[PDB]
């Protein structure tokens, strides 16, 4: 018999329902985002990170690494291949 | 001219006492004094609905009711309503 007032009601919900719950899940992880590769942590020296960083990088990640490990594992095998036979 | 003037003075006289002079009606035996002055002065009534429009009878207009001053319940009903179809835009 009046007038109801739907247009102003949005306050007790927002408009949507399925992406409601996606806002929440995607407003908070932009403020702690790294602007462009903030802290890359790209340098570091504890008598291996530098290996860790001229080969086991995602870089080259070749097989040249298991190459060097084998040349080694054959140069300290050499002496003890002499201790016994 | 006795064709003119004997005629004129018979349409005269006949209608004499029925218009001019109060001798009741002559030329025909029912009443005339008591039939349309009085019984068809209502016969306008009669046809019509008497002592109903005659008398213009004046309803005083009902007041225009409203919401019954209701200032919680039908606000509260009301924002109630269009929460459950505002899910559903």
């Amino acid at each position: 018999v009046s007038t109801l007032i739907p247009p102003k009601v949005v306050s007790s919900k927002n408009i949507g329902s399925a992406p409601n719950a996606k806002r929440i899940a995607n407003v908070v992880h932009f403020y702690k985002s790294l602007p462009q590769g903030p802290a890359p942590a790209i340098k570091a020296n504890t008598r291996l990170a530098r290996y860790k960083a001229k080969y086991f990088d995602g870089d080259n990640a070749s097989g040249k690494p298991l190459w060097h490990f084998a040349l080694g594992i054959i140069a300290f095998g050499y002496s003890m291949e002499y201790y016994f036979h | 001219q006795d064709l003119y003037l004997r005629e004129l003075k018979d349409t005269k006289l006949a209608p004499s006492t029925l218009q001019d002079a109060e001798g009741n009606v002559k030329p025909w035996n029912p009443p005339q004094k008591p039939n349309l002055p009085e019984l068809e002065l209502q016969g306008p009534e009669a046809l019509k609905a008497y002592t109903e429009q005659n008398v213009e009878t004046a309803h005083v207009a009902k007041e225009s009711e409203e919401g019954e001053s209701e200032p919680i319940e039908e606000d509260w009903l009301v924002l109630d309503d269009a929460e459950e179809t505002k899910e559903s835009h």
